C-alpha cells in the first residue's frame, strides 16, 4: 500500500555522512514552497 | 592513543565390473553334493559383490528377492548331505574331504547374515576341522576332490601348504559367527590352531621356493589372521619380490586367482600400486563369459568388492584453530573449528 | 494376462508421505487380492524402514491410492544415510496373490526410486533492502511444511559475509513458525552482498536464502528514470530506426523536479567495456520534470565512423546512455544509467517451449507459440505464419501454410493437420512482418507397428483459473477397441493427487476441478491397455496465478496524501486467525540501491511450491514408459519398468 506524505511548505536538510572536526563545511537547507501564494520567510540556525 | 582498535580472524579452508556380467552368475543350484557348491559359490560371490558395491539399483527389485530365495534353497540343499560330525562329504556313503568342509564352512559363514541357521551345527564342523590337524598345524586330505579343474591354483609344485592356508582362511571366516558366550575351550583351541598354522606358513614362506598361487594365498592368510611381525614381513617381502609388470602377470584361472589373492592381501596391508592390479582384474573380467573356474570368480569378486569399498570411502577433513592472548580484559582463549560442516571448505570469521 | 500396476513419484523426500497408486488390470470378477506395500533398502538388507500400508483390490474396485509415510527415524535406522555412492531406495509391493495366480518367480514387484532430503518451505525477510555499514539488520524467517501450513520444526539460520565467510549461526525451536533476530554489520565492512540462509536441522539440503546489499550511501531526495522510445534498435542493413529517449526526474513525494540534465552516450559490449563518443552529449533543462532527447542518424553515423567502425559490427553491442541531472537551485545531483538498449535484427521473438514434441499420428498437432516483443510485454495482433512440411510417408513431402494473428498475451494455437504413416514433421514459424522473427522445430514420428496411440485434446487453450473445471477429450487413434475404461491421474507438485477410471465412449470427456491444491501447474496422465501393452499420453496445464488459499487485504481508506505526524487507520482482514507480519518501508531506498532487489511476492511463493515437482517438458512420449518418465512417475507391472532417475534435474 503506497502511502505518501506531504507538507506543501517545508525545509530539506541533507548533511554529509561525517565531517572531520575543525574542518569548515557548508549547510544548504532548501525551502520548498508549493503553495499558490508568493511568500517571504526568515531562516536561522539555533546556536549550540 | 585515543583510537579505536578492531581485530578480525578469518580461516579460509581450500579443498567397476559391469552389473550384467556379475548378475548372470545367479543360477539355481542343482546336482550332487559337489554340483551344488559349483553352482552356489559364484552365485553367492555375485550376490555379495552386488550387495557391497550397491549395484542393485540397476536391477529390478524382484531380482534381489529371487537371489535371496535361491541362496536360501542352496543353503538348505547341503543340509541333507551332512554327516554325523558335520563332515559334509560329496556323498553320504563316501568319505569326507578337508577342502570340502572348509568350503562349506566358509560359504555358510558368509551366508549367515541373510538367514539365521543354528551356529551350534557350525560348531561341529569347526570341531571336525580341528580334529584333523597335525603336530605342526597342517592338514591332510583323505580323498582328492572329484573335479580338479574347479580347484583353481591349488594344484602345482606344492599343494599341502595352499590347502592348509585355505583351511585357515575358512576357519577365520567362521570365527566371526562364533557365539560371544559358550564353548570357550573350543574358541581357545581354534586360536591356538590358527596361531600354529600362521607360524608354519611364515616358516614355509621364509624357506621360499613356493608356487605363485601358493605364496599369494599364504601371504593373504598371514595378513588376515594377524600374523606376527617377522613372519608377516618376510611373507610380504617374498610376495612383492615376484611381482611382474598396468599389465600384471584369456588369462589362465591361476593368474586371476593369484592376482585377486595378492590384491586382497595388499589391501589388508594402497598408493599407486593397487590401481594397476585392479584395472587388470577388471579388464580380465570384462571378457564375455569370463571368470571360468568357481574359485577365481569368488576370489576376484571378493577382492574387487573390497577394493571398491576401500577406494570410494571418504575422509572427514576436519580442522581446528584456537587463539589465546592476554590483555587488560583479564585472560580469554577462543576456539573456532571449521569442517565439512555440510559445505566443502567452510570459512569462518 | 492379469497384471498389477504400481505408480509412485520418481523422487522420495524423506519425512514426507509418499503417494503410491496401485491398480489391478485384467482380473476375473471372482478374484479379490490383498497385500502390503513398503519401502526397502536393497543394500543393507530387506529391512523395511517404512510402515507397511495394506491394500485390497477387486474387480469393482481395481485401483486404490495409498499414502505411505517415510519417517526420519526408520529411514536413519536402515542405513539409508550410510550408503557410499547413490542415494537410491527401493519401493516394494508384496502380496501372496502374485505367486498363487501368476506363478511368478518371486512375489516382490517394485521400482528403484531416488530419495532426497528437501522438505518444507522457508521464507526470509529483512528490514530494508540496502544497509549502511555499521547499521543494525533485523530479519525474520517463516517456516512451512510441504502442505503449505505453518510448521513447528527446528531450523538453523546462518549469516554470511561478502567474501563468503560465515559471521553468525543460531538454532531455534519455533512454537509459532516465526523467528526474529537482529545483528549488527561491522563498521569497517567493505561493500558487497551478504546472504542469510535457513535450513531444517534434520534436512541437510532444505536450505533457503535471502540477500541484502551493504553499501555506504545517503538516502536520496529524488529518482531519475531513463525510458527508451522502444526497447530495441533495428540494425538491419535495410534501415536503422530512430533513437529517442525520455528522462524523467521526480521527487519521492510526487512533485516534479526542476533542473538541468547532462547526458552522455557510448557503446557497451557484453564483456563490460564502455566506449563513449567524445561528443554527442546533451545538456537540456527539464520541463514538467521530463526532457525528450534523441540521437539523429547522421550524427550517430558520424560518431561511428570517427570510432573506426561500421554499422555492421553492431551485433551484440548495446547503446549505453548515462545521465547526471542537477537540481536547481537546490544543487543536489543524481545519476541514472541504461544498460538494456540492445541492437537487434528483429523486433519480435518466438517461444516454442509450449509446443509438444513427438506427437501421435492421425490426430491434429497443435503448435503453440508466444510472440513477445524484444525485451517487453507479450504482443497481440501480430500475424504468425507457419509452414509445416509433412515429410515422406512413402510419397513426396507435402507443405501447408497457416496464418493466425496473436490474440492476447501473444498466445497462438495453430492446428496443423498430420496424416497417418507420417515420418517426420518440419516446422518453420515466422512472426510479424517486415523483419520477421523466425524459429524452426523438427518432430520425429513414433516407430511403426505400435499397439496404438492416445490423443488428448484440450478444447480451450487458455490457462484455467482456480475453481474452474477443466475438460479434456480423450480418444484412441489407430488401435483396436478391445478395452472398456480409460485410466487417468493427476500429478501436482511432484505427488500423485487424483486417480480415477472413465468408461470408454466415442470422444470420452474427463472433467477435472481445478482446486487450491493443484496450483501453479499439474500433469494429466491417461492411459489404457491394448491387450498386454500400455498406451499412454500426458499433458501439462499451467494454472493461472491469482489469489491465495486465504486472503489478506491491507487497506487504508482515503486519499494517498498525508501530513507528518498524522494518524492512519490500517485495516487488516483474513478468513481465520493469522499472524500478520507487517512492515513499512521507505521508497527512496530503491533509488539509493544500485541494482533492483525485488521483494517476496506471490511469484516467489509459487516458484517455491512447484520447485518440488519432478515433471519435465510439455508432455508426450514415444512409448508409455517414456511418457511416465517425463511426467515423473515410477511404473512397474511385471514386464516393464522405468529406470531410476540419474539426477534430480531433468536434462
Ligand atoms: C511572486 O514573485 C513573482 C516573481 O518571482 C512576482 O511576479 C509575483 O507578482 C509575486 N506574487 C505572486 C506570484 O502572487
Ligand atoms: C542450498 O544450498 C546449496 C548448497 O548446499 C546451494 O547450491 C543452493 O542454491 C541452495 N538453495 C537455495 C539457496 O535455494
Amino acid at each position: 500500500v503506497q502511502l505518501r506524505v506531504f507538507r506543501e511548505f517545508h525545509l530539506h536538510l541533507r548533511l554529509p555522512m561525517s565531517v572531520r572536526r575543525f574542518e569548515q563545511l557548508e549547510l544548504r537547507p532548501v525551502l520548498y514552497n508549493y503553495l499558490d501564494k508568493n511568500l517571504t520567510v526568515s531562516v536561522h540556525v539555533s546556536p549550540v | 592513543p585515543d583510537g579505536d582498535f578492531n581485530s578480525y580472524v578469518r580461516v579460509t579452508a581450500s579443498d567397476a565390473l559391469s552389473p550384467g556380467g556379475v548378475a548372470s552368475l545367479l543360477r539355481l543350484p542343482r546336482g550332487c553334493g559337489e554340483q551344488t557348491m559349483i553352482y552356489l559359490a559364484p552365485t553367492l560371490a555375485a550376490s555379495r559383490y552386488l550387495d557391497k558395491t550397491e549395484q542393485w539399483s540397476t536391477l529390478p527389485p524382484e531380482t534381489k528377492d529371487h537371489a535371496v530365495d535361491l541362496i536360501q534353497k542352496g543353503y538348505m540343499r547341503i543340509q541333507q548331505f551332512r554327516k554325523a560330525d558335520g563332515s559334509y562329504a560329496a556323498w553320504l556313503s563316501r568319505d569326507s574331504s578337508t577342502w570340502l568342509t572348509a568350503f562349506v564352512l566358509k560359504v555358510l559363514s558368509l551366508a549367515q547374515e541373510q538367514v539365521g541357521g543354528s551356529p551350534e551345527k557350525l560348531q561341529e564342523t569347526s570341531n571336525w576341522l580341528l580334529s584333523q590337524q597335525q603336530a605342526d598345524g597342517s592338514f591332510q586330505d583323505p580323498c582328492p576332490v572329484l573335479d580338479r579343474s574347479m580347484q583353481g591354483g591349488l594344484v602345482g609344485n606344492d599343494e599341502t601348504v595352499a590347502l592348509t592356508a585355505f583351511v585357515t582362511i575358512a576357519l577365520h571366516h567362521g570365527l566371526a559367527v562364533f557365539q560371544d558366550e559358550g564353548a570357550e575351550p573350543l574358541k581357545q583351541r581354534v586360536e591356538a590352531s590358527i596361531s600354529k598354522a600362521n607360524s608354519f606358513l611364515g616358516e614355509k614362506a621364509s624357506a621360499g621356493l613356493l608356487g605363485a598361487h601358493a605364496a599369494a594365498i599364504t601371504a593373504y592368510a598371514l595378513s588376515l589372521t594377524k600374523a606376527p611381525v617377522d613372519l608377516l614381513g618376510v611373507a610380504h617381502n617374498n610376495l612383492m619380490a615376484m611381482a611382474q609388470e598396468n599389465l600384471y602377470w584369456q588369462a589362465p584361472a591361476l593368474w586371476i586367482e593369484t592376482t585377486a589373492y595378492a590384491l586382497l592381501h595388499l589391501l589388508l596391508h594402497k598408493a599407486e600400486m593397487a590401481d594397476q592390479a585392479s584395472a587388470w582384474l577388471t579388464r580380465q573380467g570384462s571378457f564375455q563369459g569370463g571368470f571360468r573356474s568357481t574359485q577365481d570368480t569368488v576370489i576376484a569378486l571378493d577382492a574387487l568388492s573390497a577394493y571398491w569399498i576401500a577406494s570410494h570411502t571418504t575422509e572427514e577433513r576436519g580442522l581446528n584453530v584456537t587463539l589465546s592472548s592476554t590483555g587488560r580484559n583479564g585472560f580469554k582463549s577462543h576456539a573456532l573449528q571449521l569442517n565439512n560442516r555440510q559445505i566443502r571448505g567452510l570459512e569462518e570469521e | 494376462k492379469p497384471r498389477l500396476l504400481l505408480f509412485s513419484p520418481s523422487v522420495v523426500h524423506l519425512g514426507v508421505p509418499l503417494s503410491v497408486g496401485v491398480q489391478l488390470q485384467d482380473v476375473p470378477r471372482g478374484q479379490v487380492v490383498k497385500g502390503s506395500v513398503f519401502l526397502r533398502n536393497p543394500s543393507r538388507n530387506n529391512v523395511p524402514c517404512s510402515p507397511k500400508v495394506d491394500f485390497t483390490l477387486s474387480s469393482e474396485r481395481d485401483f486404490a491410492l495409498l499414502s505411505l509415510q517415510v519417517p526420519l527415524k526408520d529411514a536413519k535406522s536402515c542405513g539409508l544415510h550410510q550408503l557410499l555412492r547413490g542415494p537410491e531406495v527401493q519401493l516394494v509391493a508384496h502380496s501372496p496373490w502374485l505367486k498363487d495366480s501368476l506363478s511368478r518367480t518371486t512375489n516382490i514387484q517394485g521400482i528403484n526410486l531416488l530419495f532426497s532430503s528437501r522438505r518444507g518451505h522457508l521464507f526470509l525477510q529483512t528490514d530494508q533492502p540496502i544497509y549502511n555499514p555499521g547499521q543494525r539488520v533485523r530479519y525474520r524467517v517463516f517456516a512451512l511444511d510441504q502442505k503449505m501450513r505453518p510448521s513447528t520444526d527446528t531450523i538453523t539460520v546462518m549469516v554470511e559475509n561478502s567474501h563468503g565467510l560465515r559471521v553468525r549461526k543460531k538454532e531455534v525451536y519455533m512454537p509459532s513458525s516465526i523467528f526474529q533476530d537482529d545483528f549488527v554489520i561491522p563498521d569497517i565492512s567493505e561493500p558487497g552482498t551478504w546472504k542469510i540462509s535457513a535450513r531444517f536441522s534434520d534436512g541437510l539440503e532444505s536450505n533457503s536464502s535471502t540477500q541484502f546489499e551493504v553499501k555506504k550511501y545517503v538516502l536520496p531526495n529524488f529518482e531519475v528514470k531513463i525510458t527508451p522510445g522502444k526497447p530495441y534498435i533495428l540494425t538491419v542493413p535495410g534501415h536503422l530506426d530512430e533513437m529517442q529517449l525520455d528522462i524523467q526526474a521526480r521527487y519521492i513525494y510526487g512533485k516534479p523536479v526542476q533542473g538541468v540534465a547532462y547526458v552522455r552516450f557510448g557503446l557497451l559490449d557484453e564483456d563490460g567495456k564502455k566506449t563513449f563518443f567524445r561528443g554527442l552529449e546533451s545538456q537540456t533543462k527539464l520541463v514538467n520534470g521530463q526532457s525528450h532527447i534523441s540521437l539523429s542518424k547522421a550524427e550517430f553515423q558520424d560518431a561511428l565512423e570517427k570510432l573506426n567502425m561500421g554499422i555492421t559490427d553492431l551485433q551484440g553491442l548495446r547503446l549505453y546512455v548515462a545521465a547526471a541531472i542537477i537540481e536547481s537551485p537546490g544543487g543536489e545531483m543524481e545519476e541514472a544509467e541504461l544498460t538494456s538498449w540492445y541492437f537487434v535484427s528483429s523486433p519480435f521473438s518466438l517461444d516454442l517451449s509450449k509446443t509438444k514434441r513427438h506427437l501421435v499420428p492421425g490426430a491434429p498437432f497443435l503448435l503453440q507459440a508466444l510472440v513477445r516483443e524484444m525485451s517487453g510485454s507479450p504482443a497481440s495482433g501480430i500475424p504468425v505464419k507457419v509452414s509445416a512440411t509433412v515429410s515422406s510417408p512413402g510419397s513426396v513431402p507435402e507443405v501447408q501454410d497457416i496464418q493466425q494473428n496473436t490474440d492476447g498475451s501473444g498466445q497462438v494455437s495453430i492446428p496443423i493437420i498430420i496424416p497417418q504413416t507420417i515420418s517426420e514433421l518440419q516446422l518453420s514459424v515466422s512472426a510479424g512482418s517486415p523483419h520477421p522473427a523466425i524459429a524452426r522445430l523438427t518432430v520425429a514420428a513414433p516407430p511403426s507397428g505400435g499397439p496404438g496411440f492416445l490423443s488428448i485434446e484440450r478444447p480451450d487453450s487458455r490457462p484455467p483459473r482456480v475453481g474452474d473445471t477443466l475438460n479434456l477429450n480423450l480418444r484412441a487413434v489407430g488401435s483396436g477397441a478391445t478395452f472398456s475404461h480409460y485410466y487417468y491421474m493427476i500429478l501436482s507438485r511432484g505427488q500423485i493427487v487424483f486417480m480415477n477410471r472413465e468408461p470408454k465412449r466415442t470422444l470420452t470427456s474427463v472433467s477435472v476441478f481445478v482446486d487450491h491444491h493443484l496450483a501453479p501447474s499439474f500433469y494429466f496422465v491417461a492411459f489404457y491397455y491394448h491387450g498386454d501393452h500400455p498406451v499412454a499420453n500426458s499433458l501439462r496445464v499451467d494454472v493461472q496465478a491469482g489469489a491465495c488459499e486465504g486472503k489478506l487485504e491491507l487497506s487504508v481508506d482515503g486519499a494517498k496524501q498525508y501530513r507528518n505526524g498524522e494518524s492512519v487507520k490500517l485495516h487488516l482482514e483474513t478468513d481465520s486467525l493469522a499472524l500478520v507480519a507487517l512492515g513499512a518501508l521507505d521508497t527512496a531506498l530503491y533509488a539509493a540501491g544500485s541494482k533492483s532487489h525485488k521483494p517476496l511476492n506471490m511469484g516467489k511463493v509459487f516458484e517455491a511450491m512447484n520447485s518440488y515437482d519432478l515433471g519435465c517438458g510439455p508432455g508426450g512420449g514415444d512409448s508409455a514408459l517414456q511418457v511416465f518418465q517425463a511426467a515423473g512417475l515410477a511404473f512397474s507391472d511385471g514386464d516393464q519398468w522405468t529406470l531410476s532417475r540419474k539426477r534430480l534435474s531433468c536434462p
